[PDB]
């Protein structure tokens, strides 16, 4: 399951560097790189798929509000300049 | 095996009833033509059978359940005193004990009208 | 040049001191690093130089040359 | 709303009418005190005393028509004192009636009652 | 598949416009109104002054004279008892009617329990108030009228100009709620002479948790506020302000000032296809309520022997509502359908059918055909009927 | 390019995935949960029944403990308004503190215009109140205590167990105000012997116009309903049940129960960082309330010498409040401040700091450096710093 | 401006058949429709121009709207089938 | 946060002190009664009784800062007699000051007067 | 067939009772439709036989007889 739990994560960074909002983006980034670091040591396989399963649906819920922060799009923040 | 209670109407009748052991107060109040709605008829869903027990009897009375409580909790013009006169049985203890009838119940009649007695 | 931006990347997204990163360093041998970070450098090493490396590229570069090699070709 | 009622009310058993001036014929016209549910329930007792056909017609709410249908179809086939051994509290709990819906089962124990105490007093 | 929604009484689906004026605020502009050091509570502050004007606009009223409330059951709360607490010293007597909502019912109720007295004006047959009743009722220590514009149960029209002519030349403030009139009906509160109104978020096509009430600046009308806090709105309801809400209300509000009059005439039109379809196939079916006074997005009729719930369960792919007792969680019966002096057992029969913004030609045929054949069947099924036909008249039933 | 929102202590930002909870709800089931007879009645009543539940998760009570209300203000309102006239033919006094939150105060101080009888308790130059002092004020009329979980202001945390069980023991209603509590420090309504809770829903990165108050069930408290109607929330809230904003108060809970240790360590780590810049560059600079029991996400720190409307103007860039009676539409001066012993100059120069869910290191960093340049150029300016400096 | 309002008029219909609801979709249409079969006879051309001004502010709204509800959508009404 | 006060705010004129022991230098220290705002405001005047320098430090918000250094840039070039012709109320209409922050131009009028009160004091 | 099929259309788009609708008729002299009907029909030719008509075509599409070329042609 490796090869799947390293494409989910590749999939879920990507996705969540498209935020239009600064703390979201950031906050989300932080949150999955933390998440998979905090679960590497998981040997349990109802573990993992619970975890994996609970990953693919936060990376739908960060489709769809990536998509609708890019229809509503406000100016940057002072310090993304 | 008798027991008497006074039933104290809206207007502040004092109707005096002689009861039974194991009588329950909403058929009791209806049999003597107390205005009591009892819409549910005891089923413990429309709180309409609210009435106030006297200070010197609502602590002899078996404390309510969590069911009386919650359908006490949709009855109007609740009190410390509120019970639900369904849920209410007639005991030898009970000699004396005096039901008020509230001014409005959860069953909206601002036009003055009576239910038919159920 | 490119090599150089190849190895500032390496070393900002490996927290190396900016000198271990030589040419015939490996990603998880000789430095410090595990899968989610090589998938870390590899989208840093996408975004600095424009383009969209396929799977079975990213799972090739798996050291410094590889990658410089990847970035030169592309 | 609960998949026996809606079932019951869906497809009503033994809906329709009977002849009330036939001497094996009882007839129980009720209706609900705090509302308005009215249940006409009619019986067929042959000459051994066994209920041989039961039929009802019903103005009121689904678990009404539900609780009415169910009567009719479970003192079919009984005889007078065991349809008198019928309880409101078990077509309640055969439906799973909520509780601000017992009156249906109360209505369609008094028109069972009704149409046995109406055949008794012909018979 | 999904029941078709004609229940827009109840409550109506969310506009895209109005939603798409809201997402900006949840998504970016999540600041604060009150906070008065920073551009997120400026630009907040400006949205939700943008909306105030906006309803102020839709209702004919100064921008000034509106307070956003969390509902129009709040708005009436705070109207009915704020103006009755404030005016206590001199004025101990409120008037309303029999065909009120709840919410101003048990106000009025609390308000009885406080020691105000409390007159509950009858209504005629046709569901509309009598004006000589109302001026006999009027007492010199009167303190608040209290009609509805339009009832969210029969849809009649009361005459409010005239009432609000009679409070103005008796020195009576004059409150109307009009949750199921605005954006629906022409409304000017200077015209009408109206001191107060209660305006709802979610029956305009905007988002629920959020409503209105108007209060008159000149002469000025004095309410004793229930929320105590900080003194938000005036020092009338304290508490944060949901921009978000707010902003979708007054995008409502804008939506229905901009489309009232084509609504209107797609309403009537609807209606009247329904109402004549139905009458047309369905013997002793009959309307509550006055034709001449009625608004025609809400229907209410009363289908003889069939009993209400009965038939909406029969109607399960549409989603209505009914009248009768079996359809309450306390057995209570229509006490709208009881003042308009409706027969008890008609009353278990009526069914509210709503049509909106959104209904379509296509939902109102499905709706009168289902009706139709599903009466039909329930009338075949009624014993009540099966009496009428022989000739027993409903004489004598063991009701036990 | 917009500034840098670090007033979380105001109101938060909505989460993304609040919204993605809200916006089916907003989109296709809009129908009204109090309709009993169709699918888009029982649709909505199963959300509100779902959201229920996940806030009794939360704060570890039973779903039928929860009232939704349209936020903490009409929650304090409820709770105390509705427990004072219930009980006030037997009890006639109230107990809270002289720090709550203003719907508190002002309920407290309308009921003394209804005949009852209120007892603010002072606190320490801590900014926690003195349990002898709570129990000495408790007489045997005395319908309800109410004290906050966290102060919006300073941040600050009451012990509330043991005021529970002094309380408990005393046989009185205690309410509390955790609108600055819920979703960031353990709360458990059965541990802390709590009656009564106040929620508000956009200070857990919920929508706005939406709340909840926790009544105890087991045993009984009673309370007078405040706003009149058709009975709905158990016959304690009338009007229709905002189903949208209902879920994304749930899905708010939720999330802050799967994130609370995260965010608290997270919190505070960040908390020590902008602390320790702060007092390491600039002097005269002080911490309003006590640090052994604070919550590190409200800082409330006073710039000796200068002006906070000022430095506030000087921060532009950063989205931030301040205690100073200017910043007030009434010239009002921070009650609170007075109430914790800060004099008065120092109370004018006070800054409310913030750091939330999505308060990221950058903007601690740029917010520690605009603070230290814009200290140094107003104590460059002030009067108040020349005398100092002159040893007046 | 003949032909710009007909292209207009072309993709604010084909953007609302996108609907992903049938109220908003049938409402959408029809409202279309009967809005620019009531402007047909207007002759001034600053009206013109307002009301082009307003086709394309509701023209954007509609595209958020549709994309949203798409992103968000449920089953079909009983009459669509 | 009015474009007047805002620049008056950032770029602040005549910011300092001069010396208290010159004779021809006048000092007023006054502070505000409903707030902490304090305004130190010094003049300078020569033989022809003619103030051609001020310099201010004040501790208060953003408007009272605004409000002391346009009373600095006014009273410069002025004489004793036409500096106190100045008014709280011109100081608020060119600052265009919210009725909340009056006492702004209040405390710089009281700065102006102390300060050619101490001055003709000295002399 | 597909002319048949384009004939029903047009006689639904139009209301003409599907009699005069021939192969030589015009959707503006002949039959009663102006501009705005005009793209609506064309919109449902592209509904029924899946397509997209640029207006190339479309603007060329103003009789039965061309619709019926087009969409036997594409
Ligand atoms: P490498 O050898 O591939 O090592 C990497 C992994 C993790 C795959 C390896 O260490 C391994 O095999 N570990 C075993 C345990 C495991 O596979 N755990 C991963 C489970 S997936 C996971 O951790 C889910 C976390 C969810 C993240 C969502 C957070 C985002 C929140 C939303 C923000 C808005
Ligand atoms: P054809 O025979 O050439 O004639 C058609 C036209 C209209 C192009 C022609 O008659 C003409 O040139 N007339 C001149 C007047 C004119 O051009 N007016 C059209 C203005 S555009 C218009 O009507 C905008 C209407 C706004 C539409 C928005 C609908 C709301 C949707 C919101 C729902 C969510
Ligand atoms: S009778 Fe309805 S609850 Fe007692
Ligand atoms: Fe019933
Ligand atoms: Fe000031």
């Amino acid at each position: 399951s490796r090869a799947q739990v390293l494409a989910l994560y590749r999939a879920m960074l990507r996705e969540s560097k498209r935020f239009s909002a600064y703390n979201y983006r950031t906050y989300a980034v932080r949150r999955i790189r933390d998440a998979f670091r905090e679960n590497k040591n998981v040997k349990d396989p109802v573990e993992i798929q619970t975890l994996v399963n609970k990953a693919k649906r936060d990376l739908g819920v960060i489709r769809r509000q990536v998509h609708i922060g890019q229809l509503y799009s406000t100016d940057k923040l002072i310090i993304e300049n | 095996d008798v027991v008497n209670v006074v039933f104290v109407d809206r207007s502040g009748q004092r109707i005096p009833v002689s009861g039974r052991v194991g009588d329950n107060v909403l058929h009791l109040a209806q049999r003597h033509g107390v205005d009591l709605e009892g819409a549910c008829e005891a089923s413990l869903a429309c709180s309409t059978c609210h009435v106030y027990v006297s200070e010197d009897h609502l602590d002899l009375l078996p404390p309510p359940e969590e069911r009386e409580d919650d359908m006490l909790d949709m009855a109007p013009l609740l009190q410390e005193n509120s019970r639900l006169g369904c849920q209410i049985v007639l005991t030898p203890e009970l000699e004396g004990a005096e039901f008020t009838l509230p001014k409005i119940t959860r069953n909206f009649y601002v036009d003055g009208h009576v239910p038919k007695p159920h | 040049t490119i090599e150089e931006r190849v190895k500032k990347i390496i070393g900002e997204q490996l927290g190396v001191k900016q000198e271990e990163v030589t040419n015939n360093a490996s990603f998880v041998e000789d430095l410090g690093a595990d899968s989610l970070d090589t998938v870390e450098l590899v989208m840093a090493l996408e975004e600095e130089f424009d383009t969209e490396i396929p799977d079975e590229e990213a799972e090739k570069i798996t050291t410094v040359q590889a990658a410089i090699d990847y970035i030169n070709g592309h | 709303y609960h998949k026996k009622v809606v079932d019951h009310y869906e497809n009503p058993r033994n809906v329709g009418s009977l002849d009330k001036t036939s001497k094996n014929v009882g007839t129980g016209l009720v209706g609900a005190p705090a509302c308005g549910d009215v249940m006409k329930l009619q019986i067929q007792v042959d000459e051994k005393g066994k209920i041989v056909d039961a039929r009802f017609k019903t103005f009121g709410c689904g678990s009404a028509i539900a609780s009415s249908s169910l009567a009719t179809e479970w003192v079919k086939g009984k005889t007078v004192e065991e349809a008198l051994t019928i309880k409101n509290t078990d077509i309640a709990k055969e439906l799973c009636l909520p509780p601000v819906k017992l009156h249906c089962s109360m209505l369609a124990e008094d028109a069972i009652k009704a149409a046995l105490a109406d055949y008794k007093l012909k018979q | 598949l999904r029941p078709l929604y004609m229940d827009v009484q109840a409550t109506t689906p969310l506009d895209p416009r109005v939603l798409d004026a809201m997402l900006p605020y949840l998504i970016n502009y999540y600041g604060n109104p009150h906070s008065r050091t920073h551009a997120y509570g400026w630009e907040s502050e400006a949205a939700m002054e943008r909306a105030r004007q906006q309803v102020a606009s839709l209702i004919g009223a100064d921008p000034r004279e509106i307070i956003f409330t969390s509902g129009a059951t709040e708005s009436n709360n705070i109207a009915i008892k704020g103006v009755a607490r404030f005016y206590r010293s001199r004025k101990k007597h409120l008037i309303t009617t029999q065909t009120e909502h709840k919410c101003v019912l048990d106000s009025c109720r609390s308000l009885e329990a406080e020691g105000f007295q409390v007159t509950y004006l009858p209504v005629q047959k046709s569901g509309i108030i009598d004006l000589k009743e109302l001026e006999a009722a009027i007492q010199p220590d009167t303190s608040l009228v209290s009609v509805m514009t339009v009832n969210n149960e029969i849809g009649v029209k009361q005459p409010i100009a005239e009432i609000g002519r009679i409070c103005s030349s008796r020195k009576v403030y004059f409150h109307t709620d009009a949750a199921q009139a605005v954006g629906k009906i022409p409304l000017d509160v200077n015209d009408m002479k109206i001191d107060l109104m209660s305006i709802s978020g979610h029956k305009i096509y905007g988002p629920k948790g959020v409503g209105a009430i108007y209060i008159r600046r000149r002469p000025r009308v004095r309410v004793e506020a229930l929320q105590s806090g900080g003194g938000q709105e005036r020092g009338m309801r304290s508490g944060t302000v949901p921009t978000p809400l707010v902003v979708g209300l007054g995008a409502a509000c804008e939506v229905a000032q901009q489309e009232m009059e084509y609504d209107h005439k797609r309403i009537s039109k609807l209606s009247e296809r329904l109402i004549q379809n139905i009458m047309k196939s369905l013997p002793d079916v009959v309307m509550n309520g006055d034709p001449k006074h009625h608004y025609p997005g809400c229907i209410n009729l009363s289908f003889a022997y069939v009993e209400g719930e009965s038939l909406l369960m029969a109607l399960k792919d549409v989603a209505l509502s009914s009248g009768s007792a079996c359809t309450s969680a306390s057995l209570e019966p229509s006490y709208v359908l009881r003042a308009i002096g409706t027969d008890e057992d008609l009353a278990h029969s009526s069914i509210r059918f709503g049509i909106g913004r959104f209904t379509t030609e296509e939902e109102v045929d499905y709706t009168v055909e289902k009706c139709i054949q599903h009466v039909k069947r329930l009338r075949e099924m009624s014993p009540l009927w099966e009496m009428v036909q022989d000739g027993i008249d409903l004489k004598s039933i063991k009701w036990t």
